[PDB]
């Protein structure tokens, strides 16, 4: 899971050229997969 | 305590302008330095004088 | 966490308050802006009747 | 002599010194020691933020036209008197060829990368007895194809010849000598999307074409003397695998290709259907 | 700056909550309402200049 | 945007009352001033918020993200 | 007119202003950030040795 | 003034050039130099000079 | 009758694109007889604006 | 987070939900607490779950 | 409030009167100066580059980008760039190794400190690697703001 590309939740897990135009979609803009890393906030 | 004079009071419509102080505060002591004229450079973003 | 209302309005329980003394202005701690009558142009306090006129 | 300066803290001296840049102060400090080294640094990014000589060469380019604070007759006088040194340099030929390849590349609606690569390819050789004239068409077409190919934009020789006819022979010899020159000084799968673009089909036939091209490349049957033809009949068997009327009689003049070669590829894939379909 | 004022000197009291801060009486020589105006500071660097700045 | 929680002036919680104030105007056909009164917001600093808050959140929400 | 007769300088600051009726005229309120950026040299004497030592 | 100003000094024959601190290569700060205006003009001058003298 | 009409296409496409991107109203010849503020960037701070 | 609603909205709007505080005196401040990082004897923990079902 | 200033309730600020978002983007892409091999979006380490800043490049990842949702302070870099030239004797001359950097990284603006939100990459007009990031900031009213 490394890229999104679309309304589809295609977790491309891209290394190089695995149909960036994702298979269920036809998009070619490749959005980038908000992290799993834990984030902090402050509700002051 | 009560105030003496009664005052005006009510709701009113405002809006918030973009000129916020955090983009206008700026200071410099001994920073970078221009090349053609050897002076403090311009630019609030560029840490100028 | 604990917190108190002084440093943020999160930690308030208060939410409103009310306060009134001498509803008939016997203490003369104010005088009324007016143009014909103080008495006519101002509404009576709700707490007027608990003290005599 | 070499005139060179390396910074060194005169009180730490323990290495090529581990120092840092305090860019907002314009100073350099020995980070281990804390003493300043030199002051009043010069800018390194605002000079770029303020706003090709190498392709154009050592001589300096000049786009000279007309201004605003002068009369139109004096601008015409300027245009007549500005043409007095167009023969001393060979740069006149350099920007002449540059203008020509600009016309050709932007007529072929190519990227600026391809344009600059062709500029580089011409500039690198640019004058040799190995060049030896060749009507400029051979060398310009060869440089354009080399630059466009090394920018990984593969274009067909038929399209290059349709844009500029270089009789397919001197073009080939010039390509070989450019190959040798660049060799001394030192992609078939990419053709398919342009053709399916010219036919207007979705992504899945393109992916099928890539898979079939790699698989038929892997096994056997080079089968065709520049097998771009069987690369095309890969799309032909893909669209026969689907049901959209893209008949070969249309396809032959759509791609300027032989229908008999199409049917021969259809036969040689008719006996070889076995392992060419993924799902 | 147009006339002899609008370069005048001050002592400094450091305050929190970043903005400048000055007395209301000195407002009209500066010719500056608080509608979003902005001032400038100039720190002297030596004893002579500090002295003549404070005394003039 | 949602209704605010907790009126800026006073502090009383608002936001429980929103969808109630909606359905007081959907089926009950009620006048809105009386609707806020029967909702029980007798000061007016609280009252301004429900009366003037606009709901952009659903207009945002009619996209199709992911 | 832009490099000799007037020029950029150093040691300066620029913010916006607001009133205050708790500063007398010769005073000016400065944010702690500005006073942390700006500076002013002092020469070390017998008189100020300890204070400057502490402040270092 | 004969010691400072002479009409035969008032015709250009031998031309000084200024060092690069007058006309610095701006060092374009992406990958290149983008080298500047005055030096372009001087290169023009010397080109026309050698053209004239070879033609002569 | 074919090769030059494509660079023709480049010329008119480049001209329109340049004029609208810049705002100078004239071809790529350093803006003779032209006007400046013709194609400003859209202001989008507020729907009313 | 996935929703159209922004993260610091979620933070700020969470921060304003009133909470049951009859027994507030029993625990003590996080600042004065002998512990570190929210022991049970200075703080409480809340968890939210949502789904676009 | 003399001369148009205002007194403003702190408690209303705390509840959320006049709060606001702030969206900033940045644009960067690889550039070709070739001999067509272009720049790269990698993660510059210490012994690869020259005169790179002190931005503490840890927030980046293996593909040279930052991840959405993390926080960034003032001086954190967000984009990693490296010089593909050649001809410079790129790792064999006039520099040690310190491989081929001449680092062209893009730091954040020196003051603000938001959270990285919605980073995308897609090729440009002609086909390159072309990057846009966006960072989001909360801006509570303060003393100097203007209404
Ligand atoms: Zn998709
Ligand atoms: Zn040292
Ligand atoms: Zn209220
Ligand atoms: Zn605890």
């Amino acid at each position: 899971l490394k890229y999104i590309c679309a309304e589809c939740s295609s977790k491309l897990s891209l290394s190089r050229t695995d149909a960036v135009r994702c298979k269920d979609c036809g998009h070619r803009i490749l959005l980038k997969a908000r992290t799993k890393r834990l984030v902090q906030f402050e509700a002051r | 305590k009560k105030l003496m004079a009664q005052i005006f009071f009510g709701p009113t419509y405002y809006q918030r302008l973009r000129h916020m102080v955090d983009d206008k505060i700026h200071a410099r002591a001994r920073g970078p330095m221009q090349v053609l004229t050897r002076q403090p450079v311009e630019g609030r973003s560029r840490d100028g004088g | 966490k604990k917190g108190i209302a002084k440093e943020h309005a999160k930690w308030g329980p208060a939410a409103a308050i009310e306060f009134e003394y001498d509803p008939w202005n016997k203490l003369k701690h104010t005088d009324y802006w007016y143009e014909q009558d103080s008495a006519k142009e101002w509404p009576q306090s709700k707490n007027c009747e608990y003290e005599d006129p | 002599p070499n005139l060179n300066i390396v910074l060194t803290c005169p009180e730490c001296k323990v290495y090529p010194p581990k120092i840092v840049e305090r860019f907002s102060e314009g100073d350099v400090v020995c980070a281990l020691c804390g003493l300043v080294l030199s002051d009043k640094l010069v800018d390194t990014r605002s000079e770029w933020r303020t706003f090709n000589p190498l392709l154009d060469g050592n001589n300096l380019s000049t786009r000279i036209g007309k201004g605003e604070t002068t009369d139109m007759r004096f601008t015409k006088e300027l245009n007549k008197a500005q043409g007095k040194n167009v023969m001393d340099k060979k740069d006149n030929e350099v920007q002449a060829a540059f203008a020509k390849i600009t016309m050709l590349c932007d007529a072929a609606e190519l990227p600026k990368i391809v344009k600059d690569c062709a500029k580089e390819a011409y500039k690198l050789c640019h004058d040799e007895k190995t060049l030896k004239g060749k009507s400029m068409e051979s060398i310009m077409a060869a440089s354009i194809l080399i630059g466009c190919r090394r920018a990984e934009v593969a274009r067909t020789f038929k399209e290059i010849q349709s844009l500029i006819h270089v009789k397919t022979k001197e073009f080939g010899k010039t390509l070989n000598i450019m190959k040798n020159i660049l060799r001394g000084k030192s992609q078939n799968l990419t053709y398919i999307p342009r053709f399916c673009s010219h036919l207007g089909l979705p992504m899945q036939v393109t992916t099928s074409a890539e898979y079939t091209a790699k698989k038929c490349k892997e096994i056997k049957e080079i089968a065709g003397k520049s097998p771009i033809t069987i690369a095309v009949v890969s799309i032909y068997l893909n669209i026969l695998l689907f049901q959209i009327p893209i008949t070969a009689a249309k396809v032959g003049q759509t791609l300027q290709v032989t229908e008999g070669t199409i049917k021969s590829g259809y036969k040689i894939l008719y006996e070889h259907r076995d392992k060419l379909v993924d799902p | 700056s147009l006339h002899k004022m609008s370069m005048m000197a001050h002592r400094v009291k450091v305050i929190p909550y970043s903005t400048f801060r000055l007395n209301l009486s000195v407002t009209s020589p500066y010719n500056a309402d608080f509608d979003g105006d902005e001032m400038n500071l100039h720190v002297p660097q030596s004893e002579e200049t500090r002295a003549e700045l404070s005394q003039l | 945007m949602i209704v605010p929680v907790r009126c800026f002036s006073c502090g009383k919680v608002v936001g429980d009352k929103w969808e109630s104030y909606l359905n007081l105007l959907q089926e009950d056909e009620l006048d809105e001033g009386t609707a806020l009164s029967r909702l029980g917001l007798k000061r007016y600093c609280c009252r301004r918020m429900i009366l003037t808050h606009v709901d952009l959140i659903e207009k945002f929400l009619r996209y199709n993200p992911l | 007119r832009g490099n000799l007769m007037g020029k950029r300088v150093d040691f300066s600051a620029r913010t916006v202003i607001s009133g205050d009726p708790n500063l007398e005229l010769d005073q000016v309120g400065v944010p702690k950030s500005i006073a942390k950026t700006l500076t002013y040299p002092e020469v070390v004497t017998p008189y100020n040795i300890d204070r400057l030592t502490q402040l270092v | 003034n004969e010691v400072f100003s002479r009409p035969e000094w008032m015709i250009l024959t031998c031309l000084p050039v200024p060092p690069p601190p007058v006309r610095p290569s701006i060092s374009f700060n992406e990958s290149q130099r983008g080298e500047d205006d005055l030096t372009f003009k001087l290169a023009d001058i010397l080109k026309a000079n050698i053209s004239l003298e070879t033609l002569e | 009758f074919n090769m030059k009409l494509a660079i023709n296409a480049k010329t008119i496409t480049s001209g329109l694109k340049y004029a609208l991107a810049t705002g100078n109203w004239g071809e790529q010849k350093k803006a003779m007889s032209s006007r400046a503020g013709v194609s400003q960037v859209l202001n989008r701070y507020t729907y009313s604006s | 987070n996935t929703t159209v609603l922004a993260d610091e909205f979620i933070a700020h709007r969470l921060g304003l939900i009133p909470l049951q505080s009859m027994d507030i005196e029993q625990l003590e401040y996080s600042r004065d607490c002998f512990c570190e990082d929210h022991c049970d004897k200075c703080s409480v923990v809340l968890t939210l779950q949502a789904f676009g079902e | 409030n003399q001369e148009d200033s205002m007194i403003m309730n702190q408690s209303s600020i705390d509840r959320g009167l006049f709060r606001s978002l702030f969206f900033r983007s940045y644009m960067d892409q690889e550039k070709k100066y070739g001999m067509s091999i272009t720049e790269t979006f990698e993660k510059p380490q210490r012994t690869n580059t020259l005169r790179m800043k002190h931005g503490t490049y840890d927030k980046l990842d293996d593909d040279g980008l930052i991840a959405p949702g993390v926080r960034v302070s003032g001086e954190d870099v967000i984009i990693g760039k490296t010089t593909p030239i050649s001809p410079d004797e790129e790792e064999l001359g006039q520099r040690t190794a310190y491989h081929s950097k001449r680092d062209a990284s893009t730091p954040l603006r020196s003051t603000e400190n938001g959270i990285v939100d919605q980073v995308l990459v897609t090729t440009n007009q002609d086909g390159l690697k072309f990057v846009k990031v966006r960072v989001r900031t909360t801006k509570i009213p303060q003393i100097g703001d203007k209404f």
